[PDB]
């Protein structure tokens, strides 16, 4: 039900839609594989440093691994969480409803 | 005229080892003439008001006719003007069935969180009912879409009914005096049968 | 409505209603309204938070709406599907399957569009109720009704009404050729040539 | 009007042989080494949905080739077959020597090696 | 096992329509009627080895014998246009002929599927409705205007333009059957294909002027003959299919509809056992702006044509 | 609803005996009517087309009367009847004596009370393998029979409305009646009587005469397939 | 995927035959030709929603463009009867037209199934054969005479008489296509039915004089049009099926046969990919004394007709 093809709807009757259900899984798999490939190609230097440390030490803790991530990482823009989206949508809703308020008031007054 | 208180299909088939292909036609003709007589001798034009649906031997006659038609159409591979359409997947099924018969005779979201990313997020046997339902629906759609052998048997029975009607029209007096004899005398044996054939 | 709380986690909302026995009658509009109200949690999260923030328990809402649409189509006889009563398991002939699929798709499209149009209009009352529930953790029917009656309203475009025959026009045995019938003259099977437009020979 | 139910068991055996030597042994009409079934298997491979029709077409092709070959080699000795029927009917006991006599005097045209069901793909050993 | 009676089966359109009805596996009796030269068509048809029977009637006095127990009445009667004759006299002649025929049908068989082909159908169907109303037996559910020709032309033009399968392409057409009163709903064409602006304009003008193209290509030889016979045979066979209980018979026709303010309109309808069963209103929902202004432009002329029709249909005798 | 059921039950020449009808039985928001089948039908051992048409018209009755009285905004009070009719209609199509679907292999046996026994619901009876064209003919027979008996019930209920209002008043006042009260209330009002559907076809036993036949079998072969399409 | 070229597609026969050929599922290109009034027929046919393409040509100068790559050539051209016309002038006009058309076919495309329809076909098929012989390209296996209307009429009359299943009724007809030449092999009618002597004589004379009956039933309005178009479309579809490799195409036709002493005869033949494949001789074996004496009666006049045809076809220019 997390798919957005029609609206969730993981059940159908005719053969065409049941056949098309499995195609979306392949499309999501390919999109995720391409995203993983792009992310992996972005961090080849961090790749090399951490793999050398892994063959040299056979075990890595949080501190040193995150230190190497900080030294050799790229930009990782975190998507906004629920709270920021709620706040921007709330301010947008308030501003458009007050826009409706003047477009009613000065048109009426 | 008195009611009675079932498995004639198997006796004829086991008693027949090397029977003719023409006696199947006679068996089909004899198993479908009572409906012809009932449709004939009942007066026409009600809205089917006087039909006798769902009683004893009509279902048995229909089952016997269907079985004889299946036997005749599965054994085709002159007598018959045409043959069955022969759906082009029947030979694979027969070959696989023979192979298997010979082989037989020759003997909920994982509420415990993962501490490692190697572990999965949902259990493998969580969504098995939905997969089975989709598979069964797809199999039903595939199986109930390729019956090209449902119109040959209908026309075969149609010609059988037409011939039976054309034959019973000429001998209408025979069935008339015969059903009257069954009406007065409550039992009817073969001797009275042959006497009333006059 | 009686009360509303946000303190417990459940698959269904924590709403409470005042039961009144005596449901002798229920018209088709009640079924349509039930189908509409069934698919509420998905639309609000797709509107405010988008499709990439749907929860697992908030995405299993349109399934219930589709099941109620199936119940309305198959076991009420008030739609254009016919006036028969079908128990789902085996007395569903393959001819009726595309009709059922098209009718359910049309009903679910109407329900989703109506939900979006309703939830976009009353967004001010929606956020006021959300803020009150966040501050207090418990709201009652009187405050909900006061917020509903005092909040401003946003004009919205009219929705496309649900029609059953307009989804059943392209649901047939032949499919799409038969709404567009070319017609042909045949002489091959038998001895008689026939000019046919969709009708069997 | 005189049809036979006696030869049905040979027809079913022929249908079984065709599907065996198309699927199991890889002796298809195009000599494909693909194998879809094994001696210990309980079922076949996936075989898709649009690929079973190709396998059925190959099995029908080899079955028709076998029937055509048998018909061709049996319509050339019709008088031989009639004489064998008459002699079996009048004597009720037949040896190999009288059958050799029949296929000799009646002009019985025997076949010759190599025996292939389709000579379009036959090769020879080294 | 259904009966079709054609009134005017000895004209230009009548003979091919009668021949195609003879080939239909649904018709069992065909009643040709015309004031003259109707026995030759019956003699031509009777030699074909089709199970349907053809009988002919000559003169109005046999018209009462023409319409007994007739299940589908087809009216293609009407003299085609002659040189030097304006719209008024041809309109009067065709309207008088169709008025007499509808009077005969109302007296003999009110409960027959009435298919009007005589041109113009925008000002003829109201005349038939008014005549049927005067006898107190009018049934709006069993009176159709055969406008399948526009649908066939639209499908052919779309298939020739965008190169689709001609078997699958269907184009809904609303409005009328004359001039700019024809509105092809090209945005709802199945299968779904998106057009450009100039392509939409070209297809619209080609569909609207196909009639003048086909009557000027003949160089004054008359109107089209085979195409309306094709469309009338298609509509008759569709009506006969709907009469057998088939539950998916949807056809485009000009009937008394309540979709717009107009009393009569051409739209997609669903035909049942008892005549008209449903009128599809979703054909008027979701229209683009171009189709909207085309509809509002064609509404005035459609109203004028219907007004002229009902004005003639109530003239004193 | 129950007044319509009673009116259409007592509008037939030979129906089941109406023992009693009771409004609101034991606090439940419903009603119950009791009909006892006649002894001859129980002693027969078989059912006719006229009898199942009889019962399915009666089952249409309550909803049809409710729609006539309260308008076209019909409720879901009669859903069970809308089920029963369907099953009943199926029993007229599954039978091998059907004029249109008789000579065609319907539901098959996998290999193995009540006055009307449903062959569709047997544990050893599975639905047959059917094409897309003949199953629509099955649905067409179903719809045709259902709409025929619905039209019959509607004509019956719109025929006598005064009796329907009287019986509605009787249940609204007494909340329970018997068959005798309805029968004496059917006596001096002159309703529009139906024809007999369960009249038996019988032969004169000793009358020497040749009874006629039409001249045919009424069965038609099921053969419907479209012509091959263009560009071949 | 086959092309049919109709020479004379704007006459009485030309339009219904073109309409039937257009919406048959075998043709994909239809090249109509007539000396005049062929543009209107093409415009009428181009509006139908059938995938087969129609093109038209005007004048003999476009004849070289009409017959290119054509698989089946059908020649129904010929002026119908006018009052005051004897057999001499009509025969000369029709034979000159068919001579020019066969010359054009031989020059442009001689590998096409040639269907001669013009009347009389007894004296026209020899003319076409002689014209094809003069160019050294004559193929007797690809020259047919469409005489299946006699078979259609025989089936119709037998079914009307004996009340038999019309989907099973077929009657062999031998001889020619004009009058007493028609010998219906009524004793070989399938399925097996037995006739009386009076019934046999009545059916024979009705089949032989049905052409005169349908001509004089029109009261001088022409010959059979719809049934002839029916027969022509049937033979066109059968020949197109023979071109597709169908192995059971048995049709009754008037071809150059060796069954009798006559060079040309009408019998049952089996048509293949390369034209004529087999001629069924068993139609002449087992005849009764009535059919035998009718055959020997019609043989002399058939010989006279063929001699007249080959005598005209070798006239000096």
């Amino acid at each position: 039900g997390l798919s957005d093809k029609h609206h969730g709807l993981n059940n159908f009757w005719v053969a065409d839609r049941i056949n098309d259900i499995d195609v979306e899984a392949l499309r999501i798999l390919n999109m995720c594989y391409e995203r993983a490939k792009e992310i992996l190609g972005r961090n080849r230097t961090l790749m090399d440093e951490v793999v050398e440390k892994l063959v040299q030490k056979k075990s890595l803790t949080k501190q040193e691994f995150f230190t190497l991530v900080e030294l050799y990482g790229s930009s990782k823009p975190m998507p906004p969480s629920i709270l920021e989206l709620r706040k921007i949508k709330r301010l947008e809703l308030e501003e458009m409803v007050l826009k409706l308020d003047m477009t009613t008031a000065r048109n009426s007054s | 005229i008195y009611m009675k208180k079932s498995y004639l299909y198997k006796w004829y088939f086991e008693l027949g080892t090397s029977m003719k292909k023409f006696t199947i036609l006679l068996y089909l003709l004899s198993c479908s003439a009572g409906s012809v007589a009932q449709d004939l001798w009942s007066l026409p034009v009600p809205d089917e008001k006087n039909r006798i649906t769902s009683y004893g031997f009509v279902e048995n006659d229909s089952d016997l006719v269907h079985g004889l038609l299946e036997v005749q159409g599965a054994l085709v591979g002159t007598l018959l003007f045409r043959s069955e359409p022969r759906d082009p997947l029947y030979m694979m099924q027969d070959g696989s069935c023979s192979i298997v018969d010979q082989r037989f005779l020759y003997e909920t979201s994982q509420t415990d969180p993962p501490t490692s990313i190697y572990k999965r997020w949902f259990i493998k046997n969580t969504q098995e009912k939905h997969f089975e339902l989709l598979i069964q629906r797809q199999r039903w759609l595939r199986t109930n879409s390729s019956l090209s052998n449902g119109f040959f048997r209908s026309n075969t029975r149609s010609e059988s009914y037409q011939y039976l009607s054309n034959l019973f029209i000429s001998n209408g007096t025979l069935l008339d005096r015969m059903t009257k004899t069954l009406l007065k005398k409550r039992w009817l044996f073969s001797d009275e049968m042959k006497i009333g054939f006059m | 409505i009686s009360e509303t709380d946000i303190n417990s986690i459940r698959s269904q909302p924590n709403m409470r209603y005042s039961e009144t026995s005596g449901r002798v009658f229920a018209r088709k509009s009640d079924y349509v309204n039930s189908i509409i109200r069934a698919c509420a949690p998905r639309v609000v999260e797709e509107e405010m938070f988008g499709i990439e923030n749907l929860c697992w328990i908030s995405a299993k809402s349109t399934l219930e709406a589709s099941q109620r649409a199936e119940f309305l189509i198959l076991q009420t006889g008030m739609t254009a599907f016919g006036k028969a009563y079908y128990r789902n398991q085996r007395d569903l002939v393959p001819n009726l399957v595309p009709k059922l699929e098209a009718l359910r798709d049309e009903y679910m499209r109407f329900a989703v569009e109506k939900c979006s149009s309703i939830l976009q209009e009353y967004q001010s009352a929606l956020e006021e109720i959300t803020d009150v529930l966040l501050e207090k953790g418990e709201i009652k029917a009187d405050e909900i009704w006061n917020i509903y009656n005092t909040a401003p309203r946003i004009p919205q475009k009219p929705v496309r009404p649900v029609d059953e025959y307009g989804a059943l026009i392209y649901a047939g045995r032949w499919g799409i050729h038969g709404v567009s019938l070319p017609g042909r003259v045949t002489f091959s099977p038998g001895n008689i040539g026939f000019a046919t437009f969709g009708a069997p020979r | 009007g005189d049809e036979n139910f006696l030869s049905s068991s040979e027809i079913t055996k022929a249908q079984e042989i065709a599907t065996r030597m198309v699927l199991q042994y890889g002796w298809g009409p195009d000599d494909s080494p693909a194998v879809y079934y094994a001696t210990n298997a309980v079922s076949a491979l996936s075989m898709g949905n649009n690929h079973e029709y190709e396998m059925a077409g190959k099995v029908e092709k080899i079955y028709d080739l076998a029937y055509e070959k048998a018909k061709g080699m049996l319509l050339k000795n019709r008088r031989v077959l009639e004489k064998i029927t008459e002699e079996l009917l009048e004597f009720e006991i037949l040896t190999h020597k009288d059958l050799e006599r029949i296929v000799h005097e009646n002009g019985g045209i025997r076949e010759k090696e190599p025996f292939f069901l389709s000579g379009t793909n036959y090769n020879e050993a080294l | 096992s259904y009966k079709v009676a054609v009134l005017g089966a000895a004209g230009g359109i009548g003979q091919p329509l009668s021949l195609l009805i003879k080939m239909s596996p649904l018709v069992s009796t065909l009643h040709l009627y015309d004031i003259a030269n109707v026995k030759g068509v019956a003699a031509d048809l009777s030699h074909c080895n089709t199970p349907s029977q053809v009988r002919d009637f000559t003169g109005p006095s046999e018209l009462a014998d023409c319409l007994k127990d007739v299940n589908v009445v087809v009216i293609p009667a009407g003299v085609p246009r002659k040189p030097g004759m304006t719209r008024d006299d041809l309109f009067n002649i065709n309207a008088n002929i169709v008025k007499t025929l509808v009077e005969a049908v109302a007296e003999n068989c009110p409960n027959a599927f009435i298919h009007i082909i005589s041109n113009p159908v925008n000002s003829t169907v109201p005349i038939a409705a008014e005549v049927l109303k005067k006898k107190g037996v009018y049934d709006p559910k069993k009176l159709f205007g055969v406008t399948t020709l526009d649908v066939v032309r639209a499908n052919t033009f779309v298939s020739q333009k965008k190169n689709l399968k001609l078997i699958d392409v269907d184009v809904p057409v609303i409005g009328g059957h004359a001039g700019i009163t024809i509105l092809p709903l090209l945005s709802k064409t199945k299968p779904s294909v998106n057009f450009t602006d100039e392509e939409i304009q070209e297809l619209t003008v080609r569909i609207q002027n196909a009639g003048t193209e086909v009557v000027d290509a003949k160089a004054g030889a008359g109107s089209a003959t085979l195409s309306m016979a094709y469309a009338a045979a298609r509509f008759v066979e569709s009506s006969l299919r709907a009469l057998d209980g088939d539950g998916d018979v949807y056809e485009c026709s000009f009937v008394e509809s309540t979709l717009t303010d107009l009393p009569f309109f051409a739209s997609r309808v669903k035909i049942g056992k008892n005549g008209l069963e449903a009128v599809i209103e979703s054909d008027l929902q979701g229209l683009t702006e171009y189709e909207q202004k085309a509809l509002e432009a064609l509404k005035v002329e459609l109203k004028a044509s219907i007004d002229k029709g009902v004005a003639f249909a109530n003239k004193p005798a | 609803h129950e007044a319509g059921h009673i009116v259409l039950a007592h509008l037939f020449p030979r129906f089941d005996w109406h023992a009693f009808s009771q409004l609101l039985p034991g606090g439940k928001e419903t009603a119950v009517s009791v009909f006892y089948p006649r002894e001859d039908m129980v002693d027969q051992g078989y059912t006719t087309f006229g009898y199942m048409k009889m019962q399915m018209v009666v089952a249409h009755g309550g909803r049809c009367a409710e729609r006539v009285v309260f308008g076209d905004n019909v409720t879901d009070g009669g859903k069970d009847d809308l089920e029963k009719i369907t099953k009943i209609a199926r029993e007229m199509v599954i039978s091998p004596q059907s004029a249109r679907l008789g000579l065609t292999q319907l539901v098959k046996k996998i290999g193995m009370g009540e006055l009307i026994k449903y062959r569709w619901d047997h544990p050893h009876v599975m639905p047959a393998e059917m094409s897309v064209e003949v199953s629509e003919l099955f649905t067409r027979e179903l719809t045709r029979y259902i709409e025929e008996t619905e039209e019959l019930a509607m004509n019956a209920l719109r025929a006598n409305r005064h009796i329907l209002d009287l019986i509605t008043r009787e249940l609204l006042e007494k909340s329970r009646i018997t068959g005798l009260e309805v029968e004496e209330k059917m006596k001096d009002l002159s309703p529009l009587m139906f024809e007999d559907f369960v009249k038996p076809f019988q032969i004169n036993p000793d009358d020497e005469e040749l009874l006629p036949h039409k001249d045919r079998v009424s069965y038609q072969p099921v053969d419907l397939r479209a012509a091959p399409l263009h560009r071949s």
